[PDB]
RNA sequence: ACUCGUGAGAGACUGCCGGGGUCAACUCGGAGGAAGGUGGGGAUGACGUCAAGUCAUCAUGCCCCUUAUGUCCAGGGCUUCACACAUGCUACAAUGGCCGGUACAAAGGGCUGCGAUGCCGUGAGGUGGAGCGAAUCCUUUCAAAGCCGGUCUCAGUUCGGAUCGGGGUCUGCAACUCGACCCCGUGAAGUCGGAGUCGCUAGUAAUCGCAGAUCAGCAACGCUGCGGUGAAUACGUUCCCG
């Protein structure tokens, strides 16, 4: 797609890596339990501190190559456009036209 | 009669000068007209002598009579558009008059 | 006993992988329920012709992966050390339990 | 028979003839039904008066219905309207006010359709 | 023993048959218990009508797949087998009666484009 | 609506805000950009100049509106009729 | 059928009267496919109309066929680039599907509170000559008569 | 042993018989067989047409911006509504609604995912984690229509569910604009729909449920598949379309 947005998404992913893997989830086991004391603990108001960037949430499964961000296909991840070309090619192992 | 116009870019003027066009043909159709519509388009390329095209669809009494022109102006492409959908319309008439000739005879 | 589980891509490379398996298992002298078929499994994905619009048109396209299951009985460590011992085409996985 | 001020069908089972009254409707009717211990599959014209007493102080003292009812939902329309929220000026305008769409829809709140 | 199968549309009918008496035994229950619809009584008592040889033979039967049609439906191929296998010189009859071909009558595969395997989207022309 | 457990979610930049303006008690208009933060009884005699998209609109807040979300009082689009 | 002539199903008969026709008409009123449910109708209308006529569901329903089928017709047809409305003589299947689809859809729309009790109200008027369908044959053979100068061709 | 799973193979080739046929193609009927005449359905789309669609999957000649038409962020918008058109879903009910009992599928998915037993809620759901990279465990042992029993008695109703008030759950940093679901109440239009028009030739139309992709959550009644129950009709090419 856009060049400036296919990186953007990659700094998504190591932001997410890096503070999603710890920081914004021990906020979320404080939040589950009603035993856990979350109001004065402000885990809620501590896990708004945090980027918004640390979210999975924001993420987008965008095309591996192409930056294709819609008719995502999670086996392979590529688009509906380049699995169809490749796939005619014979370049993902095990896949071919179907006929039943 | 009701005609809705679905123009497309700057054609300022267009669809009022379309609508009461199109609108006098209801009485050249036989049997009553249903959901006529207009669409106006401009070709983006300057290339094009003639870049507007106008496209007209009418459902008179479940026949579709379809036209399609091309011409240098709004004005131009409409006119041209009302006497094409007159033409066809005037060969869809269908009723006695225009079919009496065809009825065989002897 | 242990479950020897293959997985292919490939009929031919599967059943080849099943043959020699058993082959070298009783050329080491154990003795084999032979190469039992598993289902099939099926993926399937459908995708659009065109790159814009034109909705109606579809490919389908499926991936299938064969199964084949191997039991054998008196393990001897000969037989372990040529299991251990085997080149297999890259088609072919081989899973030990 | 009379139960605060409504006048119940001439031939219906008990619970289904109380949903006529504006507070009650199925559930409602069927829990104080339990409650107080006259029969669900009984017809109206079988109520003796000890009942329809029973009835009304059971009604009258854990709920709410009728008049009392529509004009405390009235107060909160009135109310939520002249505070200025968006449910305020939704209902001033007779829009629908939770979020419908309104392109094509809800004539329900339009009211029947106008021509122009 | 003698055993066959009798297969309809993803209804698959193991049977058995013995010399007792006209007992139906579809896993473990009977005739009436399986089966509640007279039709598929019929269908399934059709072959021993044709045959005559009702209620001179104890059948149990394993059933899987589909539903209470295809499952009668095999269920009466399967019989039928069992007859011919009983007894083979009655064969016209029963072949004649039909019973002893297989109906390839499948669900037919959906296709893309089309809402089923044959309707089609509503298509305006205007 | 929000669940119970997590606890109303009120943003920190305003709260502070209305924390050092009530311990005067003085209520001078306070400005802000997050509509999402709800109200709390904190903020009953505080009024709020609250973002709508070109402007700010002022909201007093009442006992009444209480609970509410401040984006309810400023409203974004601007329709008068055809 | 531009090829030609389309083979028919041969339907097989009932098992507790064994007669085409009841099985004829456990096809027509079906709905849905819900077989169990057009058999118990068709059942319990024989039985109410043996309940209140006292003989046998069969003679009756014939007799009400006999009385409801017709054996002229009107059809459209063009000759000459003109259209006519031309009698024409009903072959026997298709006098007997007429008039049993003519029973089942006057029956639909009688005011007898089930399905049931309407089919047995109806073929019991359709065997008396009182029946909707009677007067409907009755209407189709003074159609073909009114038009009985375009039958020659 | 019988299914089933998946490897190999056989089996339909006008092969045989009778008759039409230029004794030619081909055609009608019959036997056999599971299947008879390209068995059923798919994949496969000739030269080209319509300057058809796509410079927004991607690439690209030329032109244009380059302190911006590039790039970062918050908020908002794409969801606006006096109307018009189109595709669907739910209905207008007794071939039904509600309640109780009870029987049968196929296919597919699952690791930071499927997630059971148990316990707490009326219910979304909460706690908890057995077992599973899975013909094993979970999606419940899988369904609903279906069958049996009770009730409703033709009414704008025990039909229909819109709209609205209040109270909650889950996800998400955040459900105001702008999520889904749960509970209580509320109970609109709607009485089978004009001119006109669409789909369908058999496991088809109709009707019932299940699953998957996308997906933190969903606007899914959409799309792609799977099965359950399963019809009517075709006289024949005069008219309509290609």
């Amino acid at each position: 797609a856009k060049k400036s947005k296919i990186v953007k998404n990659e700094q998504r992913r190591e932001l997410v890596q890096r503070y999603a893997e710890r920081r914004a989830e021990l906020k979320r086991t404080i939040r589950d339990p009603a035993s856990s004391p979350e109001r004065r603990a402000a885990a809620v108001s501590a896990l708004q501190r945090l980027p918004r960037d640390s979210s999975p949430v924001r993420l987008r499964n965008r095309d591996v190559v192409d930056g294709r961000p819609r008719g995502h296909l999670r086996k392979f991840g590529l688009s509906r456009v380049r699995v169809r070309e490749m796939a005619h090619r014979g370049e993902l192992p095990g896949v071919r036209k179907a006929s039943w | 009669m009701d005609v809705d116009v679905s123009t497309d870019g700057e054609l300022p003027g267009a669809a009022e000068y379309a609508r009461e066009k199109i609108g006098r043909l209801s009485r050249r159709a036989h049997r009553p007209v249903l959901h006529a519509r207009v669409r106006l388009t401009r070709h983006g390329d300057p290339a094009v002598e003639r870049p507007v095209i106008a496209q007209a669809n009418l459902d008179v009494n479940g026949r579709q009579v379809r036209a399609q022109v091309e011409g240098v102006n709004a004005r131009e492409a409409v006119d041209r558009l009302e006497a094409r959908l007159r033409s066809r319309l005037e060969r869809i008439a269908e009723h006695w008059e225009a079919r009496r000739g065809g009825v065989p005879a002897e | 006993k242990i479950r020897i589980r293959l997985k292919a891509y490939d009929h031919e490379a599967i059943d080849a992988s099943a043959r020699k398996i058993v082959e070298t298992v009783t050329r080491t002298g154990a003795s084999v329920v032979g190469p039992v078929p598993l289902p099939t499994e099926k993926n399937v994905y459908c995708v659009i012709r065109s790159p814009h619009k034109y909705k109606d048109s579809r490919e389908h396209f499926e991936m299938r992966t064969h199964k084949r299951l191997i039991d054998i009985l008196d393990p001897t460590p000969k037989t372990v050390d040529a299991l251990m011992r085997i080149d297999l085409p890259a088609s072919v996985d081989v899973n030990i339990q | 028979a009379r139960l605060v001020g409504v006048d119940l069908p001439r031939d219906k089972r008990m619970e289904i003839a109380l949903t006529y009254i504006y507070g009650i409707g199925r559930t409602r009717s069927n829990e104080i039904l339990a409650a107080t211990g006259i029969d669900k599959n009984m017809r109206t014209k079988d109520l003796t008066d000890d009942q329809v007493t029973v009835l009304r102080d059971y009604i009258e003292g854990n709920l709410k219905v009728e008049g009392d009812l529509r004009r405390e939902v009235q107060a909160d329309i009135r109310r939520k309207i002249e505070i200025g929220c968006y449910q305020g000026l939704r209902h001033r305008r007779g829009l629908p006010v939770r979020g419908q769409r309104t392109k094509t829809n809800a004539r329900t709140r339009k009211g029947p359709k106008r021509t122009i | 023993p003698i055993q066959t199968v009798g297969r309809r549309k993803e209804a698959v009918v193991r049977v058995r048959l013995v010399p007792g008496t006209g007992q139906f035994n579809l896993d473990g229950r009977t005739l009436e218990n399986y089966f509640p619809n007279k039709v598929h009584q019929q269908l399934i008592k059709a072959p021993l009508v044709t045959v005559d040889r009702v209620d001179q033979f104890d059948i149990y039967a394993h059933l899987d797949g589909g539903g209470p049609s295809g499952q009668a439906g095999a269920l009466r191929l399967a019989i039928a087998r069992a007859l011919i296998l009983v007894q083979p010189e009655d064969r016209p009859a029963l072949k004649k009666a039909g019973f002893l071909t297989r109906d390839p009558r499948a669900i037919e595969r959906k296709k893309y484009g089309l809402k089923k395997a044959r309707k089609a989207p509503q298509y305006s022309k205007r | 609506p929000r669940s119970l457990k997590k606890g109303p979610f009120v943003d920190d930049h305003l709260l502070k805000k209305v924390d050092v303006q009530n311990e005067k008690n003085t209520k001078q208009v306070i400005k802000t950009w997050s509509r999402r933060s709800t109200i709390i009884p904190d903020f009953i005699g505080h009024t709020f100049a609250v973002h709508d998209g070109r402007k700010h609109v002022p909201v007093f807040v009442t006992e009444a509106m209480v609970g509410h979300k401040l984006g309810e009082f400023a409203p974004t689009r601007t329709f008068k009729g055809h | 059928p531009r090829k030609g002539p389309a083979p028919k199903r041969p339907l097989v008969n009932d098992p507790v009267y064994g007669s085409q026709l009841v099985t004829q008409l456990v096809n027509k009123v079906l709905l849905e496919g819900k077989k169990s449910l057009a058999e118990r109708i068709v059942y319990g209308a024989l039985e109410q109309a043996r309940e209140k006529t006292g003989t046998d569901p069969v003679v009756t329903l014939k007799r009400a066929l006999d009385n409801v089928k017709p054996a002229l017709e009107v059809r459209s047809r063009r000759v000459g680039g003109a259209t006519y409305q031309v009698p024409v003589e009903v072959r026997p299947d298709r006098s007997t599907t007429l008039a049993l689809r003519w029973l089942v859809n006057f029956s639909r729309q009688r005011r007898e509170k089930t399905m049931v009790e309407r089919l047995a109200n109806e073929i019991l008027d359709a065997s008396n000559g009182l029946g909707a369908s009677v007067k409907r044959r009755e209407d189709t053979h003074k159609m073909a008569e009114a038009n009985r100068a375009f039958a020659h061709y």
